[PDB]
RNA sequence: AAUCCGGUUAAUAUUCCGGAACCAGAAGGUGGAACACGGCAACGUAAAUGAAGUUGGAGACGUCGGCGGGAGCCCUGGGAAGAGUUCUCUUUUCUUUUUAACAAACCACACCCUGAAAUCGGUUUAUCCGGAGCUAGGGUAUGGUGUUUGGAAGAGUUCAGCGCCUCAUGCUGAAUCCGGUGCGCUCUCGACGGCCUUGAAAAUCCAACGGAAGUUUCACAUCUGGUCGUACUCAUAACCGCAGCAGGUCUCCAAGGUGAGCCUCUAGUUGAUAGAACAAUGUAGAUAAGGGAAGUCGGCAAAAUGGGAAUCGAUUCCCACUGUCCCUAUCUACUAUCUA
């Protein structure tokens, strides 16, 4: 499991053909972990606002299956 | 034990199937004189050696 | 009727000892027709088998009954002399020259106590 | 600083004990730091109408402590075995039936 | 070479399920890489050709002692939930309060650079280092470490309520927190100090020298991992003793208190034909008035708590002690008695 800060990479994993599911998580903290399924590693990222947490979700493409709070 | 090779599982499946007792039918046979087991073993009697 | 079985599964379910299970002694019919865990965990949640609490090792009166290495004692004792000894350098209050002689006086046990330590630091 | 609010709808509903009978036993039995009615300014007992006593306090308060006040007057009164105290929620305490 | 957590069965779990990883082998595609560079240096990086040949290291290793660190257990405070106590005092008493493998970054014994020391300095718990470079400053590397997160709360747990003829067994709220302490127990690590007998083998992996030929030792992705054992007992009943034999057996984990013993917590048993009555005898124990070895080949055994002086552990003596004895009596348990 790799901990990803910058936004944009985990655009390009999810864009990688290689993801399979992303995971929503919300936090006590009111933080959302964003959690990308891949083939060897799992890719957490945690974005403090709740709107970059919003403006993210629909940006995942709509292929990925996106899951609600696990 | 539990680590025993598969020849000393075999010879104990066997030696499993032939202690058990003789279906009825064999018995209801004509000039069958078999009517009981006489290789019937226990485990806590006679050691398979 | 027989509830040995039914007493295991109850212990495997709840995590605890055979001991500490209790099953209901007038609701014997449904306790026994009750033969899989997943009826068993049927009757944890009914409450007909309950799980008895543990007991307690008092510790009250533990309390209330409570209410030397030779080495140990210079074990710490070495170690609050060095540590002092040591920031008084950075301090400024004693130069590395008179150091090395005051450090070599506390190995000699010297000084029984810090402010023992102190009067020397004070006479010099 | 902390709110520590007891309900006593239920008690009142099946007039088991007033909400002025509880504020005179909690007025009387208030051990805070050891006397009675020392409660001062760091911690104040207002009971806002009759169906909860409500104690706001600026220093320490155990909620266990409440509970085991309440339980001291249902000891007295023998409706132990009627009535036990629950904690709905942190800082709230309620009386149930069995 | 390489796997952990939770759950599941009437019976299997590091094997099954859900989740999260690792190892080995095999080929390619995409992107970045170009017989490479930056740091005076202790070095470092996504890459940074290496045919043959030559070479070394890891693997590959005794025993004792102290020190410090970590993990789990134990102790303990505040808080939270549940249970016990109550006229009185007790913000009480008891139970519970968890974070695996695997990843990421950060983060001090050895070395180097500046420095050139004595006025000898630094410095170990246990006096060693240094003209073979001291102190000091700055870096370098192995970084279990914890410093946060992923795993991961969605798990597990403790509560409260609801859902309803009902295989309705799901649903909803919370909490699972903040610390302290160690000559404590177990396991383990590192710098050291001793005892010197200086302490196996291979595969595999790695590294260096080496110099024929004009995009991998990078990242991601893909495929595969055969075979056999796996239940149960490990014993006052599953092995061996003819036997469900008071015996014999290798080994791991091991709470608390009072202070080696006794009582318990978790866990596990209540197992061994039983009932009635205390005859004689016997066994096992204790007490005994006054005397104190008078017993016996003899202080055998108990009591003094065993001990004082002599002679060669033994002997003797004086003191001391006592049912050995005068002189037996009493009490308890078992057996014997009766019964199924």
């Amino acid at each position: 499991p790799r901990q990803i800060s910058d936004i944009k990479q985990f655009l390009e994993i999810a864009r990688r053909k290689d993801a399979t599911s992303a995971r929503i998580k919300k936090n006590t903290n009111k933080d959302v972990k964003f959690k990308l399924r891949c083939s060897k590693y799992l890719y957490t990222l945690v974005v403090a606002d709740a709107k970059k947490a919003e403006k993210l979700r629909q940006s995942l493409p709509p292929d990925l299956t996106v899951t609600e709070v696990g | 034990p539990s680590h025993k090779s598969f020849r000393t599982k075999q010879k104990l499946a066997k030696a499993a199937r032939q202690n058990r007792p003789i279906p009825q039918w064999i018995r209801l046979r004509t000039g069958n004189t078999v009517h009981y087991n006489m290789k019937r073993r226990h485990w806590r009697r006679t050691k398979l050696n | 009727a027989n509830l040995r079985t039914q007493k295991r599964l109850a212990a495997s379910v709840l995590k605890c000892g055979k001991r500490k299970v209790w099953m209901d002694p007038n609701e014997i019919s449904e306790i026994s027709n009750a033969n899989s865990r997943q009826n068993v965990r049927k009757l944890i949640k009914d409450g007909l088998v309950i799980r008895k609490p543990n007991l307690m090792h008092s510790r009250f009166r533990i309390r209330k009954t409570h209410a030397m290495p030779s080495a140990v004692v210079w074990m710490r004792r070495q170690r609050v002399l060095r540590r002092l000894l040591r920031k008084y350098r950075e301090s400024g209050k004693i130069d590395k020259h008179l150091y090395h002689t005051l450090y070599l006086e506390a190995k000699g046990n010297t000084f029984k106590h810090k402010r023992a330590l102190i009067e020397h630091i004070q006479r010099a | 600083s902390n709110k520590y609010i007891i309900d006593a709808t239920a008690a009142v509903n099946d007039k088991i004990f007033d909400v002025a009978a509880f504020e005179k036993y909690l007025i009387d039995r208030i051990k805070v730091d050891g006397k009675t009615g020392n409660l001062g300014s760091s911690v104040v007992v207002s009971r806002e109408g009759s169906s909860k006593i409500a104690v706001i306090a600026h220093i320490d308060f155990s909620g266990r402590y409440l509970k085991y006040l309440t339980k001291k007057f249902l000891k007295k009164h023998s409706l132990r075995d009627w009535l036990r105290v629950v904690s709905t929620k942190k800082g709230v305490y309620e009386l149930r039936y069995y």
